RNA sequence: GUACGUGAAAUUGCUGAAAGGGAAGCAUUGGAAAUCAG
RNA sequence: UUUCAAUGGCCCGUCUACACGGACCAAGGAGUCUAGCAUCUAUGCGAGUGUUUGGGUGAUGAAAACCCAUCCGCGAA
RNA sequence: CUGCCGAAGUUUCCCUCAGGAUAGCAGAAACUCAGAUCAGUUUUAUGAGUAUGUAAAAUGAGAGUUUCUAGUGGGCCAUUUUUGGUAAGCAGAACUGGCGAUGCGGGAUGAACCGAACGUGAGGUUAAGGUGCCGGAAUGUACGCUC
RNA sequence: GAAGCUCAGACGAGUAGGCAGGCGUGGAGGUUUGUGACGAAGCCUUGGGCGUGAGCCUGGGUCGAACAGCCUCUAGU
């Protein structure tokens, strides 16, 4: 818009995306979280970070104590132990 | 009938209180003037010399404009609240004030007023600084609101607090706005910007400042 | 400042309501909101459900039923999966945050609702969003 | 309030408002009389009429 | 939605019954009495009010109700006065005694000017 | 309350009389050395906010009535509640038939018409 | 009226009015003459 | 409105007293569009965000509107 | 078109260059304490040899900030110091104000002299300078000098 | 006409520059049952009125077909 401009007032005056453990439980479908988080079930949920375009699973954050299997290409050196006491397992994608 | 009744009675009793106060102050002025006369007469008779009294109150009037003034002097003007020609302010005459005044000696005139000029000023040209506003003193309630903490309840109490230099002299300035005086009737002297002793009009002038105010006022 | 720079009529109603509350009561809470409702968008940072939950259940708690008040946006934090029962008043809640409060928790309020509830702002915590951005 | 500023010195009604004392102020008072005690020290006359 | 948001939309800037000039604005709306645009007298923005307007030798009145205000056909009802200027005045103040009185001083004054028409029209 | 005008003469543009290309309408002198810009003694005056008239008597005809432009019968019909404040002004491009219709309506409302003699 | 719708200014002529002894133009205040207005 | 009297009034613009431009009038006539970047304000959404490269639909007006597809960009380290 | 706010000429250094800087000023947004929190100011005490500083009484004012961002970075005039100086001026620095952006009264007239810092008016009173006439205002009063 | 009403006080030069509110022009969307051959726009005018101003309304004459107010958009303003 020229009418608001200053000229109309001067007239005359001259590859590896990263995911941390505070976010794995957000990658599930919400019904999977509803029916699998916190329930003492024999079978544990499985998370494939690669299906969300994530290469390496870093370990920042706390975890719920529900066991969960995480499938990943690469993993940070603490991210695996935190899921040990979380009761779930980590196994490595080829 | 009630509510307003007790307010009127308290209003009434306050009216006699300032009446009683005013009587006390007037007796104080007359007694002070009398002993001045008697101690002068007695000393002059028996022979020994009486001496004047170092004054603590003087009235100051700025007589030069706002152009061509050194930065040292205009700074003093700001600290004195003399920011305009033909203004006027009171200052507690002491060593700090006296030594301050000679800096602006050619730019102000100062001297010791007596009770009449104080009373005339407040009544006629007395404007009170209420809430950072130049509010005239048309009522005693105006002064009560701003000086009730210091037990000053009327114009006459303010006049005594000023003229006799009470402890609340400092606690009365920011209640009172500078006296914006008119140009003096009859004029100044022929050469206004010489020292008063030299036939001019600037500087300390004592018993001949009362005259000036009557004109300026 | 003396008026908000937005043209939102609903925001101007809040300003109209809280001008009255500030100038007809002595509550400094109402004055605080009025000063913060005049603020620009980047001076009103968001707040998170995680932050509010931490700020309520903090140290000696002392939150109880005190309704949390913030003048801004209350965004969600997916990093938390356990959301406590909360009572929150704000200009606007993101869709995810509103659902997470309602489905498992307490209530969401707008600022006009808060005035009808606690016009003096009694028993409220007046949080503010992180200005570091 | 106070549309116009009135001088107590000229408007007598405004004095009655400001001073509940101008009713009886009694400016002039006989404090002399027939009996004036002229008193100027004798040596004060000597030093005055000196040189 | 509500009456303030309606006022904030139509009242301030755009209405078909509003007339701006050099620095003044009037409300032509047939249901306003003072004829000028404000929140207290806005026809579109506010709830039930009362007005009167001329027709071929008589005056007649507009009102609203709150329950029926969603149905514009009978949102307004019309009552007719064609007997006398004075009797119109007593009628008008009567039908607004049980109603807020902030409008009568404008309403009752409007009448006599409309009736003054008929006299001047006759002359 | 009498209507008061601080100034009656208009502010003519500098040298608007020595040239036919420089117009009567006021223009602010921009030149740094303009004796009119520096407001020398004897030079023409410049519009200032100090000449603004009283808000109570501003926009009022010499008889204390404000002008309202009227183009059809509807406009004057809207003036019935201000017959004491606003005087109607028939627009220039209103036909002869409408002018007599408006003016007769305005007479019925008792509202002042400034140019009824047309 | 084909030098063709409207026909501005610069510019020229005629009539009327007024002023003018080495300029004028402009501004403020009024008088006079003309002309309006409520 | 004209004119008279008294009083005052150096020709304007530009540069740095000048000087340089100006015979008069009319029309035209000079900070524009676009890309990047930055601040600020406003609006929408919010750990997300952005569908107009593309597909569907719109025939009664169709270069619009509306719907769908997030490969991807920026952000989340 | 009107209104409002409104500097700078020298700083802060930096530079190859013109410049920027950087301030300062003017601002624009956020946030402390109702304070000894300040000051182109004075005073008192205090050491050292009226001034000096520090600390504190007077005095006026609400006093701080961190952040980004326009324009300016000249010169002239006079005062005070001031070494080289000569028929005589002249040169050298440092400082101060005024001027640039400033109209008005006065000095016959004038970039700086004397007063005075400006919205539209009415009335009153003055500054500087004047009161024979031009010219508003005493061909005033008093005492002398001068042909 | 809360973007409103009301009371009080102080203040008013201004270059570069900073900020705010307005006047005017061509075209677009919306609205005013808007104006008009019983004379639109334009043009003239010792006619009148309004605004501090940019400018605006109107009387009379000439003229002969289109034009404007308001809220927004826009720019070869």
């Amino acid at each position: 818009p020229t009418h608001v401009s200053k000229t109309r007032k001067l007239r005359g005056h001259v590859w590896r995306p990263t995911v941390n453990l505070d976010r794995l439980w957000t990658l599930l479908p919400n019904e999977a979280r509803d029916k699998y988080l916190g329930k003492n079930t024999e079978v544990a949920p499985v998370i494939n970070v690669l299906q969300s375009g994530y290469g390496k699973v870093l370990g920042k954050g706390r975890l719920p104590e529900t066991p969960v299997i995480v499938q990943t290409r690469y993993v940070s050196r603490r991210a695996e132990e935190k899921i040990k006491q979380a009761g779930g397992v980590v196994e490595l994608i080829a | 009938v009630a509510a307003a009744a007790e307010k009127k009675s308290a209003r009434q009793k306050k009216r006699e209180l300032i009446a009683k106060r005013a009587e006390a102050y007037e007796a104080e002025y007359r007694a002070a003037e009398r002993e001045q006369i008697e101690l002068a007469r007695k000393a002059r008779a028996e022979g020994n010399y009486f001496v004047p009294h170092e004054p603590k109150l003087i009235f100051v009037v700025r007589i030069r404009g706002i152009n061509n003034i050194p930065p040292k002097a205009r700074k003093i003007m700001q600290l004195l609240r003399l920011l305009q020609i033909n203004n006027g302010i009171f200052v507690k005459f002491n060593k700090a004030i006296k030594e301050m005044l000679q800096v602006v000696e050619p730019y102000v005139t100062y001297g010791i007023p007596n009770h009449k000029t104080v009373r005339e000023l407040i009544y006629k040209r007395g404007f009170g600084k209420v809430n950072k506003q130049r509010i005239p003193l048309s009522d005693n309630a105006i002064i009560e609101a701003a000086l009730g903490k210091y037990s000053i309840l009327s114009v006459e109490d303010l006049i005594h607090e000023i003229y006799t230099v009470g402890p609340n002299f400092k606690q009365a300035a920011n209640f009172l706005w500078p006296f914006k005086l008119s140009s003096p009737l009859g004029g100044w002297r022929e050469r206004k910007f010489k020292h008063f002793i030299e036939g001019g009009d600037a500087g300390k002038r004592d018993e001949h400042i009362n005259g000036l105010v009557q004109k300026m006022l | 400042r003396s008026k908000p720079a937005s043209e939102n009529v609903y925001l101007k109603l809040l300003v109209k309501l809280y001008r009255f509350l500030a100038r007809r009561t002595d509550s400094r809470f109402n004055k605080a909101i009025l000063k913060r409702l005049f603020q620009s968008k980047t001076n009103r940072p968001p707040i998170s459900i995680s932050k509010i939950a931490a700020l309520t259940s903090r140290k000696s708690a002392s939150s109880q039923n005190k309704t949390t008040v913030v003048v801004g946006t209350v965004t969600d934090d997916e990093r938390m999966l356990t959301v406590p029962k909360l009572s929150i008043a704000a200009l606007r809640f993101t869709k995810s945050a509103r659902a997470r409060i309602l489905k498992a928790g307490g209530e969401v309020l707008t600022l006009d609702q808060l005035a009808l509830r606690a016009p003096t702002g009694s028993n409220t915590v007046l949080v503010r969003g992180k200005k570091h951005a | 309030a106070h549309v116009q500023k009135k001088n107590p010195l000229k408007n007598k009604a405004v004095l009655s408002r400001l001073n509940p004392y101008a009713k009886a102020y009694k400016a002039n008072v006989k404090i002399n009389s027939e009996k004036t005690p002229k008193a100027a020290g004798e040596k004060f006359l000597s030093v005055l009429h000196e040189n | 939605q509500q009456d303030e948001v309606i006022w904030q939309v139509v009242g301030h800037e755009f209405c078909s019954y509003r007339i701006k000039g050099e620095a003044q604005n009037f409300c032509r709306n047939e249901y306003n009495v003072t004829g000028l645009c404000n929140r207290q007298s806005c026809p579109l923005a506010n709830s039930r009010y009362a007005t009167v307007r001329e027709d071929n030798g008589k005056l007649y009145l507009y009102m609203k109700t709150i329950e029926r205000a969603h149905f514009p056909s009978k949102l307004w009802q019309r009552i007719k006065l064609s007997k006398n200027y004075a009797k119109a005045l007593e009628q008008i103040d009567q039908q607004l005694l049980y109603w807020p009185g902030r409008q009568i001083h404008r309403c009752k004054q409007r009448l006599t000017r409309l009736t003054q028409y008929l006299l001047k029209a006759r002359r | 309350v009498n209507i008061i005008k601080k100034r009656t003469k208009p502010f003519k543009r500098h040298q608007s009389d020595r040239f036919k290309r420089v117009g009567e309408s006021w223009r602010k002198p921009r030149g740094i050395d303009s004796c009119v810009r520096r407001r020398f003694r004897g030079t023409i005056s410049m519009p200032k906010i100090g000449y603004g008239n009283n808000k109570k008597t501003r926009y009022c005809m010499p008889n204390g009535l404000k002008a309202f432009l009227v183009r059809n019968v509807s406009d004057v019909e809207l003036l019935l509640m201000h017959n004491k404040t606003y005087a109607a002004e028939i627009a220039g491009n209103v036909s002869a038939r409408k002018r007599v219709e408006i003016v007769e309506k305005a007479r019925a409302l008792g509202v002042k018409v400034t140019n009824a003699g047309a």
